[PDB]
């Protein structure tokens, strides 16, 4: 038993976006079909529901001029169009399955879609060097990083000497700053007497742009 | 429409304690002895997972440590023994009515001792400062618990609108967090002054701890 | 526990305007059930209806089908309100276990024309 959901999608405010749920002849046939979003930070807010046997829907009033829902009984499909897309329309989205016969719970969750509505277009990071030195050094520790700033859209990743340094590292989640554009830190404490014997170096990793960056970090 | 209030927000638990979870309704939901409230666990990065059905069911799958409990306004999630697996959000959801609506969620998380954060400054990159902007980073690392307050000063000024922060989740090892914040200014503001503090406070801590530095420095 | 719910008349007539009742009988001290009502689809699948009780989160969910529970505690009546032309078929009901999750049990199919 699956439900298996359409990929990430990133969208200019006022378009159109249409995730897809592919469930199976069984869940066709006994069961109801419900959306759910989740904006990043956020819990879970219901969208709507559809009865794949008779097309029929229901709806959360917020959603229910934007939303259509429609089921292709032939690929035991379900889709959702959300239209006229909003900058708070950015979440995951999720389709769930109910029995037809009684309400016992969304017994089976699709892995969700990542949708992100933005005016912001594809950027490419900038990389600066977070430095180490007397005022980011506690006792014998030191602490020094890489700022990833105004990137769009998300996912960045973020490696440290080309992977062979994981202890002791902190990738922060990123923030959306006011221009629409994201950024993320990661930082790496070690020794401070090592700041003279070993080189320290970030991978920084943007696939929607192409953008595969390292930057030497010195004290 | 019916609002489910779940609460605490957070649970500090060890593993083996018991976790009891609350979930209350603004109206009942409850007819003819049914009570449409269902439960639901999520982990980060996860679609969410049915423990509960109807109060009181245990969904087939579901560990036997789970159980629900309530009628009409007043609901409970309990976790006789918590494994280290049962750490994560937890959420409430009923369909006495529409619109269906979900909790505010629970998180559980692991109880351990209190740690101060190690605290770290950083200066704008000189190659920052050619774009016309200027960062200030203050990180707090390895601390517990999650809570701790960050101010940022300029010139002695407290900053308020440009600044933004961000926390790791629970470390997997020592079960810490770690937490960062950014100032922002234009450059020309930046030059402006000649002090910059993150200044924190955090119950490890004896008194707040002020990192600086002077711009040029 | 536990047996099938009965289902009568076998053989339901009206034409057009009228209303339509069938009614389904669960002797129970529930011990959690629910009931289903059900019409035979043209595919032989078992379409819902409507439950008791209510199954309000049912998606295009059609008002016209209405189930009542009786004094007695034991017989329910489900009606078609304003029957049709295309309302004629095969009818049944079902109870179902919420405990074992799973289980139902339908009761004999009957016709309305």
């Amino acid at each position: 038993v699956q439900l298996v959901q359409s990929g990430v999608e990133v969208k200019k405010p006022g378009a159109s976006v249409k995730v897809s749920c592919k469930a199976s002849g069984y869940t066709f046939t006994n069961y109801y079909m419900y959306w759910v979003r989740q904006a990043p930070g956020q819990g879970l807010e219901w969208m709507g529901g559809i009865n794949p046997s008779n097309g029929g829907t229901n709806f959360n009033e917020k959603f229910k001029n934007r939303v259509t829902l429609t089921t292709d009984s032939s690929t035991t499909t379900a889709y959702m169009e959300l239209k006229s897309l909003q900058f708070d329309d950015t979440a995951v989205y999720y389709c769930a399955r109910r029995d037809y016969r009684f309400d016992m719970g969304f017994d089976y969750w699709g892995q969700g879609t990542t949708v992100t509505v933005s005016s912001a277009s594809t950027k490419g990071p900038s990389v600066f060097p977070l430095a180490p030195s007397s005022k980011s050094t506690s006792g014998g520790t030191a602490a020094l990083g890489c700022l990833v700033k105004d990137y769009f859209p998300e996912p960045v990743t973020v490696s440290w000497n080309s992977g062979a340094l994981t202890s002791g590292v902190h990738t922060f989640p990123a923030v959306l700053q006011s221009s629409g554009l994201y950024s993320l830190s990661s930082v790496v404490t070690v020794p401070s007497s090592s700041l003279g014997t070993q080189t320290y170096i970030c991978n920084v990793n943007h696939k929607p742009s192409n953008t595969k960056v390292d930057k030497k970090v010195e004290p | 429409e019916i609002v489910l209030t779940q609460s605490p927000a957070t649970l500090s638990l060890s593993p083996g304690e018991r976790a009891t979870l609350s979930c209350r309704a603004s109206k009942g939901v409850s007819t003819s002895g049914y009570s449409y409230l269902h439960w639901y666990q999520q982990k980060p990065g996860q679609a969410p997972r049915l423990l509960i059905y109807l109060a009181s069911y245990l969904e087939s799958g579901v560990p036997a440590r789970f159980s629900g409990s309530g009628s009409g306004t007043d609901f409970t999630l309990t976790i006789s023994s918590l494994e280290p697996e049962d750490f994560a959000v937890y959420y409430c959801q009923h369909s006495r009515d529409l619109p269906l609506t979900f909790g505010g969620g629970t998180k559980v998380e692991i109880k351990r001792t209190v740690a101060a954060p190690s605290v770290f400054i950083f200066p704008p990159s000189d190659e920052q400062l050619k774009s016309g902007t200027a960062s200030v980073v203050c990180l707090l690392n390895n601390f517990y618990p999650r809570e701790a307050k960050v101010q940022w000063k300029v010139d002695n000024a407290l900053q308020s609108g440009n600044s933004q922060e961000s926390v790791t989740e629970q470390d997997s090892k020592d079960s810490t967090y770690s937490l960062s914040s950014t100032l922002t200014l234009s450059k020309a503001d930046y030059e402006k002054h000649k002090v910059y503090a993150c200044e924190v406070t955090h119950q490890g801590l004896s008194s707040p701890v002020t990192k600086s530095f002077n711009r040029g420095e | 526990p536990w047996n099938p719910p009965t289902f009568s008349p076998a053989l339901l007539v009206v034409t057009e305007g009228d209303n339509a009742t069938f009614t389904c009988s669960f002797s129970n001290t529930s011990e959690s059930f629910v009931l289903n009502w059900y019409r035979m689809s043209p595919s032989n699948q078992t379409d819902k209806l409507a439950a008791f009780p209510e199954d309000r989160s049912q998606p295009g969910q059609d008002s016209r089908f209405r189930v009542t529970q009786l004094p007695n505690g034991r017989d329910f009546h489900m009606s078609v309100v304003r029957a049709r032309r295309n309302d004629s078929g095969t009818y049944l009901c079902g109870a179902i276990s919420l405990a074992p999750k799973a289980q139902i049990k339908e009761s004999l199919r009957a016709e309305l024309r």
